[PDB]
């Protein structure tokens, strides 16, 4: 899970 | 005479402030339920009522999985704003 | 008399800008996944009836262009027009490949008195980009 | 778990970086609006429906009137900021 | 399944803060009118059925011990919360009496995890105030 | 008419  | 600056929506994925999660496997929080509550309700929803639908399945449904401990069981709400000045249906 | 009028010839344009790589010089990484969102999302706004055009890995020059030609065309037999941001962000500004611009200059272009065709239409704006580094830590 | 800034909702009177009127006769135009609208149907609207008959009644029935040119037939439209999960009636 | 549960004993508080007089140091002119929007706004939120309570020509530290105050109460029996800020304000920022304070950490007392007895509920702001000194020119 |  990554985060913009 | 009427505003120029009414009849404006912006459906944000998250808060001021805030990050904004994306899978990279299934895609973003926000565009996943965005387009599941379209799928089956695009038509016979008013926007706000699909957007509403949206912030709930942001809210509850998702949670973040990450290796590192700081980013790990975090939450995102997304935000709408509306300057509209009538109820809109895509109907 | 309460809805937003939608009997024209089309429902409107929808501009989606998918945003995936990003210059060195911006610090910024791949966003893996934005592929499938924009495919989605034009199967999803399609199907409203939206007439969908997707724009991938633009500048803020071109995101600048891109909406202010928009601005500029003829939407008289449209009832709506949509826009969908697909990028990095930080508060107020969304990310081009090339840096940050800010979202109210992209939206603006869209005002009632610099886009006479839209006007008592809706315009919408639908940005899935950070806003700012926070986490949100919830609660039981 | 449920995020911590869900749940809210901020109805402005104006959008960001804007003035906002006020009628020192008959009161602010935002509140003006929100009572009539809420009288009639605070009990049988959404809160989305009801904020939105708002933004149409501000920016419809006010017009700025100053003996100062520069701030003569001027217009307001509100801002709802919403991170409601939910549909929203008071009954 | 898709309302706000509102099978509560109470509907919920509502706070009405009523800003008329401002200190000379702050700059800020007294806003006439502002009663008559609070006398409308009291007695349509008791109609409701909230309990309503005015305040009247606050500091900007007794804005922040208010709502601090009754962030912590107990709201177990409550539907939700609203509150009414009418003031001078500018971008992100509400007028006190005696000068300014953010309007993030005026609401920010009733954050998930600061407010346990609204969890889930919502949480009302109902503001009238400036945002900023731009003026709208509007288009026919 | 005033603004605040």
């Amino acid at each position: 899970d990554e985060v913009x | 005479k009427i505003p120029v600056e009414a009849d404006f929506l912006f459906a944000y994925s998250t808060v001021p402030g805030y990050y904004s999660w994306r899978s990279p496997g299934r895609g973003s929080w926000f565009v996943q339920a965005l387009c599941s509550i379209l799928e089956e309700h695009g038509k016979d929803l008013e926007i706000m009522q699909i957007l509403t639908r949206v912030n709930d399945r942001v809210a509850r449904h998702f949670e973040s999985q990450s290796d590192d401990p700081h980013f790990h069981e975090k939450k995102q709400i997304p935000c709408v704003v509306s300057m509209l000045t009538k109820e809109l249906y895509f109907s | 008399t309460y809805q937003y009028n939608m009997n024209f010839e089309k429902l409107g344009k929808c501009i989606i800008i998918n945003n995936k790589n990003f210059d060195k010089v911006t610090g910024m990484g791949v966003r893996n996944g934005t592929d499938k969102d924009a495919e989605a999302l034009f199967k999803c706004f399609r199907s409203l009836g939206f007439d969908v055009i997707v724009y991938n890995d633009c500048s803020c020059a071109k995101m600048q262009d891109l909406l202010k030609k928009a601005s500029e065309e003829d939407h008289t037999n449209a009832a709506c027009f949509a826009c969908i941001l697909l990028s990095h962000g930080e508060e107020n500004v969304i990310y081009g490949k090339d840096g940050v611009t800010p979202i109210k200059d992209l939206t603006a272009h869209f005002r009632g008195d610099r886009c006479k065709t839209l006007l008592e239409k809706p315009k919408l704006f639908f940005i899935q980009a950070c806003r700012g580094t926070e986490l949100d830590d919830g609660i039981q």
